[PDB]
């Protein structure tokens, strides 16, 4: 048909938009608001507040309450707001290097697998989002390992606690075992756990 | 109980979303090891350096921080649209596209003054120039031209990198009219960079014959550089 | 207990 | 004057710190892509747009 | 930019120190300093070749000040925990095949040459920054420098006659020279100033005829440098009154004692700074001996 | 690792105790004991068991002497043989 | 005297000052002379301003700021302090800001030494050094008196 | 006497350029050199003598000289907030062995 | 002369500490380890802080 509009320069804008994100703190939000709004729009996941945790009877049992507790505190309240936003960041640009709202745990009470699970469930649910923070976390996990796996997190942290990709992929495994501040998410280092190498 | 609606229904809204106007860039590639985002630095010869994805703690906006505790209400207590037996709704591809559009005009216009001024400042496309009078007679814009290295860096240099053609050549005491010719025969821009004692011998003459502005670090004694074996050159 | 982003901040440290 | 109310434009915000404001000079930019070592790559055709 | 030919053999990279009245070259200053040889002794070992793996440049937008840091830390004057947020490694970004970031001539690291600002020829910086990247990882547990032992050498190099330095052995001689009201600290503040860099870049990038030739011409400018530093870690520094002058004395030259609480007549060495000068001495030293 | 004494019949303390230093590479130790010129009385043997740098800590200035003495003396004991 | 060359009636003095500045050495200046600005968050930290103040008050000013800056210690390591101060194994998170909150340090060598002497004079001091702990202990609520 | 007198007779005689004996400030009360890397403000160089003779080494007062002052971005003494987490358990909290 | 009223809290320790002068010469003061019964040992680099 040939509408009478101007055009839609793919290039001007891919780059024009580029300058804005680069020097305009607020753009990340403007964009994550469309998907967040759009998701709330598709009615993809209505949220209820009639709280449903454990098999109920567990809340009632004497012995379990120790666990009834860890999970109870770990788990929160379905915020209508947080759930869309949580989903929206799965797909939207990244402009700050997400940090992991550091979860301080000790992993010394079988009921505490609750936390290792938060991540597995979480990484599965929104993995592209989880990917940014594999480091703060690789960071939490070895501790869990130092706790439930002494022998194995002995040779593992030692093989190297972070590695890099060599000109030919061969993973260059650093021998240190420094922590992993996001401060090097944008560097050439990868948290080591996820090396997924035998 | 949940994958029924979750993989089957959340997945689609997600895919449709992978194609939203603005959600540009790249987020993954399924591989946890190896995939590292692509970095972008707004670099400028004039000493500007502001990268796009920089890490700078929790902002006021309220996104930076990721919070995994959100997994539970989604997993345990959050009713669905196609789970307990409602009729799946569908966004109007309008609101949300007109909207992506809504931001783009608003967004491009905004960087409009900011981008506009620096250009006034850059003094876009144009190298200064001092033409030195050679062969007493022939005057004004009839000698050798040469510009300060900073000018050359800024304006003329970034362009050279893009065409691919191998960077310039070096006005050296030795290099004959041939070297200068061969270099300009490549870069095909007619600029020669100077960083070697006297220019002497011909070639310098070849330069009169050709624009070949020669770029050189800061001016002064710029006649003590050339070998005007017949007094014409003169730092003034 | 509740879903919040950023530090739950509850202390103030004296220089 | 353009009517496009600009705020926090070019600045920063991060709660905890202040809203320290970067500079804005820029002359001419090239959206060059930086090698991991944080230092500008020479624009290559078969890797960047 | 700008070539070299020799480097430190150039106008603006002249190391002076100012003593009493006008500012004189350290070669001449050293000749105004004598020894007390104690009934001790110190043989020199053999510096262990530095760990190959150069730190990871690390992402960090912004030119960072290198010369000022390297020196502020060595003959600092109050630099506290130096290897925390320490950038020294950011100095490995320069060492590479065709990187862009140039070593500014003011001792700053830039990424991409810029509008009106010199910088050493990326030809030689690639050899200097090549090794001193190392100086970055001095806090890494498994790489830390030798230290206490490495001083056997700073010392015979600083003192020892052409004769002792040849057979390794040499008493632990104590330095006294003519002081002038808080002279060591001032000698030092003056040094924090030198454009050290200009020296090192030349220290390791000169072929041979040229390199050895310069090593000799510059031993004097260099020694003054270890000396301002060796005193940082020297037992007791005492001032001696004599007829009219004050002959200041350094008790034990070349015997790192690990002294760490703020003295006054000198520059203290927080333990971190301490491992660092340790690290700095090893690379620069292993290198001086071609 | 606190370190008892021979003769199971003597609950009368333990002169000192051995400290095991988690210092792997030679360079690491170099520096462990380098800083060790702090803390009151520690002392170490030339080489090492399990080849894991460990040091002695003396509960007292003098108890320090029961040990050295026993040991320096043992040295001339084997040294005569060498 | 300089901010008044070719700017004051008195011809002599002016002639010399205008001339005095002509010397190869001396060269007057004024305001924002040199800026270094934090890496990480690219804003501008300490600006070196050539304001004209005596030479003594001025140099010492640098004595404090310079030391403040030299001590590469920041406000982040501070959590390390209350770190040791609290139910051994408590957890202290963030926020941490690089060199935008540099903090002096903590003169360790002066205090035990200054403190040793403090108690040497007023021996009544122990009353407080103990006063605080008692307050801390009754506070952690670990034993409550009662009539049982 | 008069040592603080660094400038004398600011008026202009009409006959003879320089009024009878008048001081006129020395090339220091305005030399504002640089600011050594170490922080010791030192007089402008003198034809490459490089080192400008630290302003505190010699005995001439010198109004004007670089002062490195901290900008608006470095607030200090800031009362900074942190989230403290009281380890749960107590019975677990380990004390001994390092 | 150095008027420095210190903290509402800083004040109590003084009211409490009972400052009441501080005899001790302190011409020179050196802290030292004093082996039981006078002597006042030197500063054995290896034992005192």
């Amino acid at each position: 048909a040939l509408r009478p509009e101007l055009a839609f320069d793919h290039d001007h804008i891919i780059r024009c938009l580029m300058l804005a994100a680069a020097n305009y703190p607020r753009l990340e939000g403007i964009i994550v608001q469309i998907n967040t709004g759009y998701v709330a729009s598709a009615n993809v996941i209505r949220p209820v507040s009639e709280k449903r945790y454990f098999p109920e009877n567990l809340e009632q049992n004497q012995s379990a309450a120790r666990l009834v507790s860890a999970v109870k505190a770990r788990a929160s309240e379905a915020d209508i707001s947080s759930i869309h936003l949580a989903i929206a960041r799965e797909v939207s640009p990244m402009f700050n290097v997400h940090e992991l709202k550091k979860i301080a745990e000790s992993f010394e009470d079988p009921s505490s697998i609750v936390v290792v699970l938060e991540f597995i469930l979480f990484a599965l649910f929104f993995p592209t989002e989880f990917n940014r923070i594999k480091g703060d976390i690789q960071n939490v996990l070895l501790l869990f390992f130092s706790r439930w796996y002494p022998v194995e997190y002995g040779i593992f942290v030692q093989r190297g606690a972070t590695y890099t990709i060599n000109a030919a992929g061969e993973f260059e495994f650093s021998g240190r075992n420094e922590k992993w501040d996001q401060a090097l998410y944008l560097s050439e280092h990868f948290p080591a756990l996820f090396s997924d190498v035998p | 109980n949940i994958a029924v609606a979750h993989t089957d229904h959340l997945s689609v809204v997600y895919a449709t979303m992978s194609n939203f106007m603005l959600n540009f860039t790249n987020n993954f590639s399924g591989n946890h090891a190896t995939f590292k985002p692509d970095q972008y630095v707004i670099t400028s010869p004039e000493g500007s350096y502001k990268p796009i994805i920089e890490r700078q703690g929790e902002t006021v906006d309220g996104l930076t921080i990721i919070d995994t505790s959100i997994v539970w209400p989604i997993l345990c207590q959050c009713t669905y649209p196609l789970v307990r037996q409602e009729e799946i709704v569908y966004p109007d591809p309008s609101t949300t596209l007109s909207q992506s559009l809504s931001v783009a005009q608003v967004l491009s216009k905004l960087t409009l003054p900011d981008a506009f001024i620096n250009m006034i400042l850059s003094g876009g496309d144009s190298v200064v120039m001092r033409t030195y009078q050679t062969e007493a007679d022939d005057d004004l814009d009839e000698g050798i031209r040469m510009t300060t290295y900073d000018q050359y860096l800024s304006h003329i240099r970034e362009r050279l990198h893009i065409t691919n053609v191998p960077d310039p050549i070096y006005i050296t005491g030795a290099s004959t009219p041939d070297q200068i010719a061969a270099s300009v025969q490549a870069t095909h821009v007619a600029v020669v960079l100077y960083q070697s004692g006297v220019i002497n011998g011909p070639a310098s003459t070849y330069l009169r014959e050709n624009e070949v502005l020669v770029v050189m670090p800061d001016y002064y004694d710029v006649v003590s550089r050339f070998a005007n074996a017949n007094l014409q050159m003169n730092n003034n | 207990k509740v879903i919040f982003n950023g530090l739950d901040v509850n202390t103030e440290v004296q220089p | 004057i353009t009517d496009v109310d600009s705020t926090d434009y070019g600045k920063l915000t991060l709660r905890f710190l202040g809203t320290l404001t970067r500079s804005l000079k820029m002359q001419n930019a090239q959206i060059r892509r930086i090698r991991p070592d944080g230092t500008v790559l020479r624009y290559d055709d078969q890797i960047d747009i | 930019q700008q070539p070299t030919g020799g480097y430190t053999t150039l106008e603006q990279f002249a190391f002076t120190i100012r003593n009493d009245g006008t500012n004189a070259t350290p070669t001449q200053f050293l000749q105004l300093l004598s020894w007390e040889a104690t009934e001790n002794e110190l043989v020199k070992k053999t510096i262990p070749t530095p760990e190959t793996h150069l730190p990871s440049a690390r992402n960090v937008p912004g030119n960072v000040y290198i010369e000022d840091a390297i020196t502020q830390a060595l003959f600092g004057i109050s630099a506290q925990n130096v290897n925390a947020h320490g950038y020294f490694s950011r100095l490995s970004a320069l060492a590479l095949p065709n990187t862009s970031a140039r070593l500014g001539l003011d001792g700053v690291i830039y990424n991409s040459e810029t509008i009106n600002i010199p910088f050493y020829d990326p030809a030689a910086v690639a050899n200097f920054a090549a090794t001193y990247a190392k100086l970055g990882n001095a806090s890494t547990p498994r790489y830390r420098a030798d230290m206490i032992d490495i001083y056997a050498h700073v010392g015979l190099e600083l003192a020892g006659t052409d004769a002792e330095r040849a057979a390794g052995v040499m008493p632990v001689k104590r330095a006294k020279f003519d002081s002038w009201e808080g002279s060591l600290i001032s000698l030092s503040r003056d040094v924090v100033n030198w454009k050290i860099l200009a020296f090192l870049i030349d220290l390791c990038s000169l072929e041979g005829e040229a390199l050895r030739a310069f090593k000799t011409r510059n031993r004097d400018v260099f020694r003054m440098m270890l000396f301002i530093m060796s005193t940082a870690v020297a037992a007791n520094v005492v001032n001696r009154k004599v007829t009219k002058r004050v002959d200041r004395v350094l008790e034990y030259i070349g015997v790192n004692s690990m002294r760490t609480a703020g003295r006054t007549a000198t520059i203290t060495y927080d333990l971190s700074r301490h491992e660092f000068a340790a690290k700095f001495l090893q690379l620069t030293f292993t290198r001086w001996n071609a | 690792i606190p370190i008892t004494n021979s003769n199971i019949f003597d609950d009368s303390s333990t002169p000192y105790n051995v400290r095991i230093w988690h210092a792997p590479t030679m360079t690491e130790v170099n520096h462990i004991l380098a800083l060790m010129r702090k803390s009151t009385l520690v002392s170490t043997h030339s080489s090492w068991h399990w080849n894991v740098l460990h040091t002695f800590h003396y509960r007292s200035e003098s108890d320090m002497i029961d040990h050295f003495a026993a040991k320096i003396l043992e040295d001339w004991r084997q040294k005569e043989k060498l | 005297p300089a901010l008044l060359r070719d700017f004051t009636q008195v011809n002599w003095l002016n002639r010399d000052i205008t001339n005095m500045l002509q010397q190869a050495g001396t060269k007057y200046g004024l305001g924002l002379t040199e800026t270094r600005l934090d890496y990480v968050r690219l804003v501008k930290t300490i600006v070196g301003h050539a304001l004209n103040i005596d030479h003594f008050a001025a140099s010492v000013l640098n004595i404090n700021l310079r030391a403040l800056m030299e001590a590469n210690v920041t406000a982040d390591d501070r959590i390390k302090a209350l770190q040791a101060h609290s139910m051994i194994s408590t957890q202290f998170h963030g926020p941490n800001q690089g060199a935008l909150r540099p903090e002096l340090a903590f003169d360790h060598d002066h205090i035990i030494r200054c403190l040793m002497l403090a108690a040497a004079n007023y021996p009544r001091l122990e009353g407080i050094i103990v006063q605080i702990n008692t307050g801390y202990v009754a506070s952690a609520n670990v034993i409550r008196p009662v009539s049982e | 006497i008069s040592v603080a007198r660094s400038m004398r007779a600011i008026v202009n005689h009409n006959e003879v350029d320089r009024p009878r004996g008048a001081v006129a400030p020395s090339s220091y009360e305005m030399d504002t050199g640089t600011l050594s890397r170490n922080g010791d403000l030192l007089y402008s160089p003198v034809a490459n003598g490089q080192v400008g003779i630290p302003k505190l080494e010699v005995d001439h007062i010198s109004f004007s000289n670089v002062v490195s002052m901290m900008t608006a971005n470095i607030r200090t003494g800031d009362d900074m907030a942190v989230e403290r987490v009281n380890p749960d358990d107590v019975r677990a909290i380990n004390i001994r062995n390092a």
